[PDB]
Parts: C-alpha cells; structure tokens; sequence
C-alpha cells in the first residue's frame, strides 16, 4: 500500500515485462531501439531506463544466454551467449543459459563432472529431477536426451555416473571462454533499485 | 539461487 512499497513493484514488474518484451525480439530477429522499449514497454518510467534495461539485459545474459549487443546510434540486437547455436525454441523460452550454466560447472570440476555434482548445481537453482521446471523443462530429459543428441554433452558409467562437454560444445566454445564468461559476469556492477527521492532527483 | 555467477 505504501508508495515507496508499491514503487518497487512497478519497477521489479517493468523488469520482468522488458525480458519477456526481448525475448519476443530475440524469437523475431528483429533489431530493438531504445526508443521502442521507451514507448511500446516503460512508457511511465521513462527516465528509469538506466536501471530496467540493466537488470532486463543482466536477466537475460544469465538466464536463458541471451545477449544484448548495441550495434553502435541507441540500436541492440540479440545474439546468444558465446555464440552458440542452440536455444530450444522448436519461441517460448531460450534453454541456452542453462546449457552454458551446465557447461561451466563440469569445466570447474575439470574434464567430467559426476551426475551428482552436476544435480546438486542445478537443484540450488530451482531445477530437479523429475519436476518440469516452467522455463526449462524436464531437467533429466533435457540433459540427458536433448543435449545428448545435439552433441552438446557426454552421458557414460562410471569407469555412478558423469558428464563431459561434446563435441558440439567443444566447437563452437571453449574452456577458456565459459570460465571467463563466469569470471566477466561474477565481476559485474550490480545495479540497485532506485528509491522514490533518488529516481525524483534524476529529472 | 545459481552459485555459478551468485544471482
């Protein structure tokens, strides 16, 4: 009820409506300007700009590997994260991120990763076997099946279980480059939401 | 919670 308190709905709600308004580009292949997010998304908030399209491009990098890029002026297109080629839209949801989270964490635990310590990354996020996460999907199928086949992942015994990037993964990223997509967003500058007082002051 | 880059 109170303005301050409602205030930050709006914005934590203009967040969310900017990423599902992107994803609706990124499935288009369209070129997005500022000024459309301006008119056709935070028409109210206008000067916000700053801070929802931070924390919308931010929710986007890391959730499904989306990637703002401005093309260099106010123009953006949206590519995927290392430039991979997979997403899962056959124009929902990408699945990208999540295949970039898996592979970090099998290139921190060196060449495999035991199907243990792969669920137990992916449980702290939400994402368990046997429970068709909304985004994502059955996880256990979508590792397994899915990535199989598309030659992102490798699924073999113990000599227990474990996972190893594919030959896909391999070609089209490397260990270097997801350890330091890990290392360029753990170092990010994390943007905060605006009180009433300071998002007043900015006009 | 994702405890690869903590978000």
């Amino acid at each position: 009820a109170d303005a301050e308190s409602l205030f930050r709905e709006a914005l934590s709600n203009k967040v969310d409506e900017l990423a599902h308004f992107l994803l609706r580009k990124y499935r288009a292949k369209e070129l997005v300007t500022k000024a459309e997010m301006l008119e056709r998304v935070i028409k109210n908030y206008k000067r916000c700009f700053p801070v929802i399209f931070g924390k919308a491009s931010e929710s986007l990098k890391m959730i499904f590997g989306i990637d703002v890029k401005e093309v260099d002026s106010n123009t953006y297109t949206l590519v995927t994260c290392l430039g991979l080629s997979y997403d899962g839209l056959l124009q929902i949801f990408p699945k990208t991120g999540l295949l970039i989270i898996v592979l970090g964490t099998i290139a921190m635990e060196g060449d495999s990763a035991s199907e243990e310590e792969i669920w137990e990354e992916l449980g702290v996020m939400g994402v368990y076997d046997g429970r068709e996460h909304t985004v994502y999907g059955e996880p256990r199928k979508l590792l397994t099946q899915d990535w199989v086949q598309e030659n992102y992942l490798e699924y073999r015994q113990v000599p227990r279980y474990e996972f190893l990037w594919g030959p896909r993964a391999l070609a089209e990223t490397s260990y270097v480059k997801v350890l330091e997509h890990v290392v360029r967003v753990n170092a990010r500058v994390r943007i905060a939401y605006p009180s009433l007082r300071e998002a007043a002051l900015l006009e | 919670y994702i405890r690869l880059y903590d978000y």
